[PDB]
DNA sequence: CCGCCGC
RNA sequence: GCGGCGG
C-alpha cells in the first residue's frame, strides 16, 4: 500500500549505486506477494535494509512473526558499491483494486502511496462435459480451475466465493 | 423522451407558443408561493433519494404536467396585465 | 522470445546515416574541425571569400577564420536559456595603395550557433530544428506559354531574392520579349550591348529557326553598338542621368543578381546539360573590358528557336521533377544568412575607408561584429523556419529533423498556389515520401524524406540503384540524380533472384514513371529495396503492403506523437527499423569499444575498456522533454559484464532492449461490445490499469519572475501578506517550494510581493503534482542572460503519473485511432477458454470502410508469438506471408490446445456449440473431429471466447491477438474547463482568464444561429445577457441561483446603452420609442 | 406603464437636446490629479456634471459650449458630402 | 470552421 | 498578429 527509502522523497526519484529507480521498483513491490494469518494483521509494515554488493531478494525483509512471504526470489533491486538502500513498505488486507490516488497513504510525510492490487486469483476457468452418470446423457459437468498468487487457497477462494453468491441471495428477503 | 409532448404539441397552434406557457408557468409556481398547483392530490409529481419532490425539484415539470390536464387557460389576452399579479398575491401565502 | 524474421530480398547495403541531413550539412557548411590549409571551398570560409576582397585605393583580404572555444556546454545551455554558440573570430588584413605597407590582425565577430550529436540546436534554451527546403534551382528552364497554346517561353531564374527573374517569350506582332522585374524589352537591345551583330548573331542563329526575323530586325537601333547600352539605360523605368552608370546594368554583372553558388556545379550543372554548354566564371558575368560577355544568352534564345523548330533535342521542361528541385540543407541555410551579414558587414567598411586617417585605421575600424550577430542569431530565433523540437518522443524529433517544406522565404513558394506542387510527383520516388504529408490544409506541401534519400553536391536528392549487366545483379550501388534516373530501364527488388542472375522472362521495371513489362536483357538497374521507396516513419508499419495509403498516413504520423510509457514493449511484430531509429537517434547509449564494465550506478555507468581507457557515462536521470515527456536512460548492463562494441549500456526512453518501443503489446479480441466502441470508442480491461500497462510520467514547468516596478522591487520571500500559515508549510524555503512536495490546484508554488501585495506563483487550476527540480538565477549571474527589468528568476518543475483513464485515446501503427470509452473490470470482459482474458477489444466496425488489413494481419501474427512466446520481424513489401503465418498459427495451436490435452481435459459442451454455428457459417470442413475443427479455425486466426459476464460462449470464432497499440500526447488534462463564474476583462468585460478562474467557451455567430433556429429565445438572450455584459444582469442572476429562485429580467445590454451614447457622441440622435412614436427609458 | 421597446430612431441632434441630456458642462482640461485619487473639479470626472464616485454614474452626460462653431466630420467627408450635396458648394473641394 | 499551445 | 498540433 505504500513505501519510503530514506534519502527519496519523491517516487520519481534515483538512488545512488542502484540500477533500477524508485518507479522500477515501486512496481517490483506490487509483485510481493505477502500472507498473514489473522486479522489482528490489518496493516503491517514491513522492513528491510541491505547494503554494498549484494542482491535484494524479498527474503531479505526482516520476518514478521505471524505474516509469511511466499514471494521469496522476487527481483527487488542490484546494488553496486556502496548502495545504500533502507526502506519500509507498508502492506494491508483489502478487496479489489484501489489507485494509488484513492488511498494516498501517509506514514511518513516523504513515503510514496502505491497501487494496490487484492485479488489473490490470477485466473479461473471453468468447463462443462458430457458425462458422468445419469438415466439421461443430456447432462452437465462442471469442473473449475482456479490459480492463485498464494496469499490463499484455491479451495479457500472457492468458499469464500461461495459464501459471498449465498449472502446476496438472502438479500431478496424484505419486499417494499 | 418527455412526457406527452404529443398532447402537449397538440394544444396550442404554435410550438413556440407551448414554450411561452410552459415558461411563464414555471415561474408563477416559485414567485407566488409554490402551493399554486392544480393536482397536488394522488397523483403528483416524484423523486427517488425519499418522496420529496412534493416540495420544490424542477418547476417546468410541474407546469407540462398541469398543462397536460384541462386545468389551467392559456390566451393571447386572457386577464389584464396588472391585475393578475395583485389577485394572484392576495390568495396565495 | 526467439526472434524470427522472414527477409527474403537481400538487403544488399544497410540504411544511411539517418540524420546525415543535417548532421554533414553542418560539418561542411563550417569546416571548423579541420586546418585552413586543406579549408573547404563552401559554406563559411566561401561565403568569406565572397564579399572579403574588399575593394572601395583599400584592400581588405580573408585570411583564416578560425572559432572553437564554446563559452559553455550544452546542459548549462538549456538550464540558464543560453544559446550554445561558438566564438567566431578570423584574421583579416589589409593592404594599402602604399605598396609598402599592410596590416594583419583578428577581429572577434559574434558567435554562431553549433550542431548537437543528434543533430539539433539549442537556441535561446530550447533545442531547435532547422527543416530543409526545397524549390526551383536556380537554373534556366522552357516551359508552354499561358493561354496561348502556341509556342513555350523562356525562364531564367537564379536566387538570392535580390536577383532578377528574367523570362523570355516570342509575340505574333514580331519579335522578342525578354522582361525584367515587371517590364519587356527588346531580346536584341542587349545582344548589340554585348556585342552579337546582326551577321554573326543571324547566321548561327537562325541557320535552322525562320524567326530569328525576330532578332536581325534592328536596323534602326542596331547600327549602334555601345550606344545601345545607353539606349537600354533610357529604357529603365525612372529618369536618371544617361552618363554611362552601369549601376542598375552593373547590377546584372557579377556581383549581387546572379550567384555565387559554387563555381562548376551549382548552377552550371543546369546550364551545360539542359541548354548550351559551358560556363565562364559563376553567371553570366563579365563586365571586363569596356565590352562584356555573356555566354548564357544567345543559348537561351538559342534553345527556343530550336525548341519551336525541330527535335534538336526535345525540352520540355517538368518543373516539378526533382532534378529542377533542390533541397537546402541546414548549412546552406546558415551559410546563406551568414553571406548576408557578411554583406551587411561588408558594407559599412567600405564607409570607414573614406572616413578616417590613413593607417590610422587598422582591423577595428573596419569591422564590427553587429551586424553578423543580429543576423546570424535573426535566422535561429526569428526564421520561420527554425521551430521547437517535436520530441513527443524519439521518432518525433527525428522526423522533424528530416521533414520537407515548400513554404518559408516566399520566393520558392506560397499558400495560394499548390494544387500542383501538393501532388506525389513521379520523380518522388525514392527521394521524398508520399505517406508522411499531413492531412488537411498544407497537404503536400510539407513532407518527410525517404529512406536512403540523401543530399547531394547540390540538393536534387538522389536515391540508390544497382547496376545489372546481362542476367547479372551487382552490389555496386550508384545514387542517381532525379534526371539521370530517366535515362535507364530500372526494376523493382521484386525480381526473383538466384544470387546474381535474374529469374524470370517477363521481369518488371519502370522506363521513365512508367510501368513496362522489360526483358532480363534490358534490366540497365534494379532497386536497392523496397524500403527507399518510403521513408524511415513509414518503413515503420508492419504489413504496409495491405493497407491503403490514405490511412497508412494517418499510421505514419500517428508514431510521431507516441508517448514514452514507463513499460516499453517492442512491437510483437517489428518492420526491421526498430534497432536502428533508436541508433541512429541517440536515445539508448551505445558502447564505444569492446571491454567490461565497472559500476553501473542507476545515474551513472563506467566501464573500462580493454584497450587502456575506463570511462564515466552519466546518465540522464529525469529530464524535462521539450514536450513534457520523461527521458531516462535505464541501465540494463550489470557490474562486471563483456559488452560488445556498439552495445546497449542503457535504454533510452521508448527503447527498451535498444528496439524502438513507444506503446504495448496487448491482447486483444475483435468484436463488438455493448456499444461501447461505437463509432471509434476502445473498451479497455482495468487489468490493465492494475500492471501499469499504460502510464506516462509528465511535466510541467510552471515559471515567476521577479519583476522590477518603479513602485517597488516585487521581492521573493515566505511572507505571504494574508496571514496564512497552513499554505506555507510545503514553502519551506524562503521563497521557494520544498522537493518532495504534493502541490494541488490553489497551492502556492512561489511567493512574491509587489506594490499596491500578494503576487505568488501559484498551481494553476488543473493539476500539479510532486515538485521534483527547482531552479533560481540571483544576482551575481555566473553566465546567463537575464533579460532587462528582470531582478531574479525562478523555475519549478513538476510532475505527475499519467495512469491511462476513460478520456485518453491510443491507437495502432496501421491507423486505427480512439478513445477509451469504458475501462472494464477483468471480472465480466472477454475470456479465452484457459482463464486469459483479453486487454482491449477493437470495434471491427472501423476496419472495412477504412481499408487496413494489415492491422487484421498484425493480430494473426500477435497470435501465434502468444503461444510461441516469439517476436517477428517482417519487412515492408518483403515481410511474412499469408502462408507462413498459418504455419505459425499450426505451431501455436499445439502449445494452446497441446498442454489442454496433456493437462487432463478435453472440449467444452460450449466449445462444441459454437463449432456448430462455424461449420453452418462455413469457417470449418464439416465432418472432421472438434481436434481437428478447431484447429482449422485457429489458423484462421479466430479462436473462441466465453462472454464473461454470462459465461456462455459468443456464437461463432472471434478473432483475438497481440496488437502493438500507443497512448498519444492526447491526456484529458488538456480538455476540460469548468467555469462557474469569474474573472472578466477589464477592457471589453468578457469572461477571460489567466490564473485561477478558468475562460469560458467562445459561442459565435455560428452557434447563436444554430440557436436562433432552436427559437431558442432566451437561451439566447441568456447568452448575449446575463452571461456577458449586462453587469447588472450577471448580477441578479448570481443572487437569484444563489437564492434558489428565478433569475431576473434582462434590462437594456450595455451595448444597447453603449450605443445610444456612441451615437449621441455624434450628430446623430438614436432615440427609442414607444407604442405611439414616443420616448422610452433605459435609465 | 412601461412600454416594450418596438421602434429606435436616429435623428439629428438639436444644441438644446443636447443642454436636455446633459449634466453640467465640463469646463475644464484635469485629466488626473495624484493627491486624492479623488476627482479634480469641472475637468472631466467631476461627480456632479455626471455623478457619484461612491456606492448610474455611467450614464448621464456632459456638454463644452464651443465659443464659434465647428462642423461633424462624419457629415463633411462622407464620399456624397451631406452638406455640400444639400448646400450645393463644391461638394468635396 | 473551434480548441489549444507559445516570440 | 507569427508557429505547431487536434476534430
Amino acid at each position: 500500500t505504500s513505501v519510503y527509502i530514506e534519502d527519496v522523497l519523491h517516487e520519481f526519484s534515483t538512488i545512488p549505486g542502484v540500477k533500477e529507480d524508485v518507479v522500477e521498483i515501486i512496481l517490483n513491490l506490487k509483485e510481493l506477494v505477502v500472507r498473514f494469518l489473522n486479522p489482528s494483521l490489518q496493516t503491517v509494515t514491513l522492513l528491510l535494509k541491505a547494503e554494498g554488493p549484494k542482491e535484494v531478494k524479498a527474503r531479505d525483509f526482516l520476518p514478521v512473526a505471524d505474516v509469511e512471504i511466499m514471494n521469496p526470489d522476487l527481483h527487488i533491486a542490484t546494488l553496486e558499491e556502496g548502495g545504500r538502500l533502507n526502506m519500509e513498505v507498508r502492506v494491508d488486507r483489502g478487496v479489489g483494486y484501489v489507485p494509488a490516488e484513492k488511498h494516498g497513504i501517509k506514514d511518513r510525510i516523504n513515503a510514496i502511496p502505491v497501487d494496490a492490487v487484492f485479488s489473490p486469483v490470477r485466473r479461473v476457468a471453468f468447463q462443462v462435459e458430457d458425462t458422468r452418470l445419469g438415466q439421461r446423457t443430456d447432462l452437465d459437468k462442471l469442473t473449475l480451475r482456479i490459480w492463485t498468487d498464494g496469499s490463499v487457497t484455491p479451495l479457500e477462494a472457492l468458499n469464500q466465493a461461495v459464501e459471498i453468491l449465498r449472502e446476496h441471495l438472502t438479500y431478496f428477503s424484505n419486499p417494499q | 423522451a418527455e412526457p406527452g409532448i404529443d398532447k402537449l404539441f397538440g394544444m396550442v397552434d404554435s410550438k413556440y407558443r407551448l414554450t411561452v406557457v410552459v415558461a411563464k408557468r414555471a415561474q408563477q409556481l416559485l414567485r407566488h408561493g409554490f402551493k399554486n398547483t392544480v393536482l397536488e392530490p394522488e397523483e403528483r409529481p416524484k423523486m427517488q433519494t425519499l418522496e420529496g419532490l412534493f416540495d420544490d425539484p424542477n418547476a417546468v415539470t410541474w407546469a407540462m404536467k398541469e398543462l397536460l390536464t384541462g386545468r389551467l387557460v392559456f390566451g393571447e389576452n386572457l386577464v389584464p396585465e396588472d391585475r393578475l399579479q395583485k389577485e394572484m398575491e392576495r390568495l396565495y401565502p | 522470445m526467439e526472434i524470427k524474421r522472414f527477409g527474403r530480398i537481400r538487403e544488399v547495403i544497410p540504411l544511411p546515416p539517418l540524420t546525415e541531413i543535417q548532421v554533414e550539412s553542418y560539418r561542411r557548411a563550417l569546416q571548423a574541425d579541420v586546418p585552413p590549409e586543406k579549408r573547404e571551398n563552401v559554406g563559411i570560409q566561401a561565403a568569406f571569400r565572397e564579399t572579403f576582397p574588399i575593394e572601395e585605393g583599400l584592400v581588405l583580404d580573408f585570411l583564416e577564420y578560425r572559432l572553437g572555444e564554446p563559452p559553455f556546454p550544452q546542459d548549462e545551455c538549456r538550464e540558464k536559456d543560453l544559446t550554445y554558440q561558438a566564438p567566431l573570430y578570423a584574421r583579416l588584413q589589409l593592404i594599402h595603395k602604399d605598396t609598402g605597407l599592410i596590416k594583419e590582425d583578428e577581429v572577434f565577430l559574434g558567435h554562431i550557433p553549433l550542431m548537437t550529436e543528434d543533430g539539433s540546436f539549442i537556441i535561446n534554451g530550447a533545442d531547435r530544428v532547422i527543416v530543409s527546403q526545397i524549390h526551383r534551382s536556380p537554373g534556366v528552364y522552357f516551359t508552354p506559354d499561358p493561354a496561348r497554346p502556341g509556342r513555350y517561353i523562356a525562364s531564367i531564374i537564379p536566387l538570392p531574392k535580390r536577383g532578377p527573374w528574367i523570362d523570355l517569350e516570342v509575340e505574333p506582332n514580331g519579335v522578342v520579349s525578354m522582361k525584367v522585374n515587371k517590364r519587356k524589352f527588346p531580346l536584341v537591345l542587349l545582344l548589340r550591348v554585348l556585342g552579337y551583330d546582326q551577321e554573326t548573331l543571324a547566321r548561327e542563329l537562325g541557320a535552322y529557326g525562320e524567326l530569328v526575323q525576330g532578332l536581325m530586325d534592328e536596323s534602326v537601333f542596331a547600327m549602334r553598338p555601345e550606344e545601345a547600352l545607353i539606349r537600354l539605360f533610357t529604357l529603365l523605368r525612372p529618369g536618371d542621368p544617361p552618363k554611362r552608370d552601369k549601376a542598375v546594368a552593373y547590377v546584372y554583372g557579377l556581383i549581387a543578381d546572379p550567384r555565387r553558388y559554387d563555381l562548376g556545379e551549382a548552377g552550371r550543372y543546369k546550364a551545360e546539360e539542359k541548354l548550351g554548354i559551358r560556363l565562364s566564371g559563376r553567371t553570366l558575368a563579365r563586365f571586363e573590358d569596356g565590352e562584356f560577355k555573356d555566354e548564357v544568352f544567345l543559348p537561351t534564345l538559342r534553345y527556343l528557336f530550336a525548341l519551336t523548330a525541330g527535335v534538336p533535342g526535345h525540352e520540355v521542361d517538368d518543373i516539378d521533377h526533382l532534378g529542377n528541385r533542390r533541397i537546402r540543407t541546414v548549412g546552406e541555410l546558415m551559410t546563406d544568412q551568414f553571406r548576408v551579414g557578411l554583406a551587411r558587414l561588408a558594407r559599412g567598411v567600405r564607409e570607414r575607408m573614406l572616413m578616417g586617417s590613413e593607417d590610422s585605421l587598422t582591423p577595428a575600424k573596419l569591422v564590427n561584429s553587429r551586424p553578423l550577430e543580429a543576423a546570424i542569431r535573426e535566422f535561429f530565433s526569428r526564421s520561420q523556419l527554425s521551430q521547437f523540437k517535436d520530441e513527443t518522443n524519439p521518432l518525433s524529433s527525428l522526423r522533424h529533423k528530416r521533414r520537407i517544406s515548400a513554404l518559408g522565404p516566399g520566393g520558392l513558394t506560397r499558400e495560394r498556389a499548390g494544387f500542383d506542387v501538393r501532388d506525389v510527383h513521379r520523380t518522388h520516388y525514392g527521394r521524398i515520401c508520399p505517406v508522411e504529408t499531413p492531412e488537411g490544409a498544407n497537404i503536400g506541401l510539407i513532407t518527410s524524406l525517404a529512406a536512403y534519400a540523401r543530399v547531394d553536391e547540390l540538393g536534387f536528392i538522389r536515391t540508390p540503384y544497382r547496376r545489372v549487366v546481362g542476367g547479372v545483379v551487382t552490389d555496386e550501388v550508384v545514387y542517381m540524380t532525379a534526371t539521370e534516373e530517366d535515362r535507364y530501364t530500372i526494376a523493382q527488388a521484386n525480381t526473383p533472384l538466384e544470387g546474381n542472375r535474374i529469374a524470370a522472362e517477363r521481369v518488371v521495371a519502370r522506363r521513365k514513371g512508367e510501368p513496362v513489362i522489360v526483358s532480363p536483357e534490358e534490366v540497365e538497374f534494379m532497386d536497392v529495396s523496397p524500403k527507399q521507396v518510403f521513408s524511415v516513419n513509414t518503413n515503420l508499419i508492419p504489413f504496409l503492403e495491405h493497407d491503403d495509403a490514405n490511412r497508412a498516413l494517418m499510421g505514419s504520423n500517428m508514431q510521431t506523437q507516441a508517448v514514452p510509457l514507463i513499460r516499453a514493449q517492442a512491437p510483437v511484430v517489428m518492420t526491421g527499423l526498430e534497432e536502428r531509429v533508436v541508433r541512429d537517434s541517440l536515445a539508448a547509449l551505445y558502447a564505444e569499444e569492446d571491454g567490461e564494465v565497472a559500476k553501473v550506478d542507476g545515474n551513472r555507468i563506467v566501464v573500462r575498456y580493454e584497450d587502456g581507457r575506463l570511462v564515466e557515462y552519466p546518465l540522464r536521470r529525469f529530464y524535462r522533454s521539450n514536450q513534457g515527456t520523461a527521458l531516462d536512460q535505464r541501465p540494463r548492463v550489470v557490474v562486471g559484464q563483456r559488452v560488445r562494441k556498439g552495445d546497449l549500456l542503457a535504454d533510452g526512453p521508448a527503447s527498451e532492449n535498444g528496439f524502438l518501443a513507444l506503446g504495448q503489446n496487448v491482447l486483444v479480441a475483435i468484436m463488438p461490445f455493448d456499444g461501447y466502441n461505437f463509432e471509434d470508442a476502445i473498451v479497455i480491461s482495468e487489468e490493465l490499469l492494475k500492471r501499469d500497462f499504460y502510464t506516462s510520467i509528465h511535466i510541467e514547468r510552471y515559471e515567476i519572475e521577479a519583476r522590477d516596478t518603479k513602485l517597488g522591487p516585487e521581492r521573493i520571500t515566505r511572507d505571504i501578506p494574508h496571514l496564512s500559515e497552513a499554505a506555507l508549510r510545503d514553502l519551506d524555503e524562503e521563497g521557494v517550494v520544498r522537493i518532495g512536495a504534493e502541490v494541488k490546484p490553489g497551492d502556492i508554488l512561489v511567493g512574491r510581493t509587489s506594490f499596491k501585495k500578494d503576487t505568488s506563483l501559484r498551481v494553476p487550476p488543473g493539476e500539479g503534482g510532486i515538485v521534483v527540480r527547482t531552479v533560481r538565477l540571483r544576482r551575481g549571474d555566473p553566465g546567463v542572460e537575464l533579460k532587462p527589468g528582470v531582478r531574479e528568476v525562478v523555475r519549478v518543475y513538476v510532475a505527475q503519473k499519467r495512469k491511462l483513464q476513460v478520456g485518453d485515446k491510443l491507437a495502432n501503427r496501421h491507423g486505427n485511432k480512439g478513445v477509451v470509452a469504458k475501462i472494464l473490470p477483468v471480472e465480466d470482459m472477454p475470456h479465452l477458454p484457459d482463464g486469459t482474458p483479453v486487454d482491449v477489444i477493437l470495434n471491427p466496425l472501423g476496419v472495412p470502410s477504412r481499408m487496413n488489413l494489415g492491422q487484421i494481419l498484425e493480430t494473426h501474427l500477435g497470435l501465434a508469438g502468444y503461444f510461441l512466446g516469439q517476436r517477428y520481424i517482417s519487412p515492408i513489401f518483403d515481410g511474412a506471408k499469408e502462408p507462413e503465418i498459418k504455419e505459425l498459427l499450426a505451431q501455436a495451436f499445439e502449445v494452446y490446445f497441446g498442454k489442454r490435452k496433456g493437462e487432463g481435459f478435453g472440449v467444452d459442451k460450449r466449445e462444441v456449440e459454437v463449432l456448430r454455428r462455424a461449420e453452418k457459417l462455413g469457417l470449418v470442413t464439416p465432418g472432421k473431429t472438434p481436434e481437428e475443427q478447431l484447429k482449422e479455425l485457429f489458423l484462421q486466426g479466430k479462436v473462441v471466447l466465453y462472454d464473461g459476464r454470462t459465461g456462455e460462449p459468443i456464437e461463432g470464432p472471434i478473432v483475438v491477438g497481440q496488437m502493438f497499440i500507443m497512448k498519444l500526447y492526447h491526456m484529458v488534462e488538456d480538455k476540460m474547463h469548468a467555469r462557474s463564474t469569474g474573472p472578466y476583462s477589464l477592457i471589453t468585460q468578457q469572461p477571460l482568464g489567466g490564473k485561477a478562474q478558468f475562460g469560458g467557451q467562445r459561442f459565435g455567430e455560428m452557434e447563436v444561429w444554430a440557436l436562433e433556429a432552436y427559437g431558442a429565445a432566451h437561451t439566447l438572450q441568456e447568452m448575449l445577457t446575463l452571461k456577458s455584459d449586462d453587469i447588472e444582469g450577471r448580477n441578479a442572476a448570481y443572487e437569484a441561483i444563489i437564492k434558489g429562485e428565478d433569475v431576473p429580467e434582462p434590462s437594456v445590454p450595455e451595448s444597447f446603452r453603449v450605443l445610444v451614447k456612441e451615437l449621441q457622441a455624434l450628430a446623430l440622435d438614436v432615440q427609442t420609442l414607444d407604442e405611439k412614436d414616443n420616448p422610452v427609458d433605459i435609465f | 406603464m412601461k412600454k416594450e421597446v418596438r421602434k429606435v430612431r436616429i435623428a439629428l441632434a438639436s444644441p438644446e437636446k443636447i443642454r436636455s441630456w446633459s449634466y453640467g458642462e465640463v469646463e475644464k482640461p484635469e485629466t488626473i490629479n495624484y493627491r486624492t485619487l479623488k476627482p479634480e473639479r469641472d475637468g472631466l470626472f467631476d461627480e456632479r456634471i455626471f455623478g457619484p464616485i461612491k456606492d448610474v454614474r455611467r450614464y448621464r452626460m456632459g456638454h463644452i459650449e464651443l465659443a464659434t462653431p465647428a462642423a461633424h466630420i462624419w457629415f463633411v467627408k462622407d464620399v456624397p458630402s451631406k452638406i455640400g450635396t444639400l448646400l450645393d458648394l463644391s461638394a468635396t473641394e
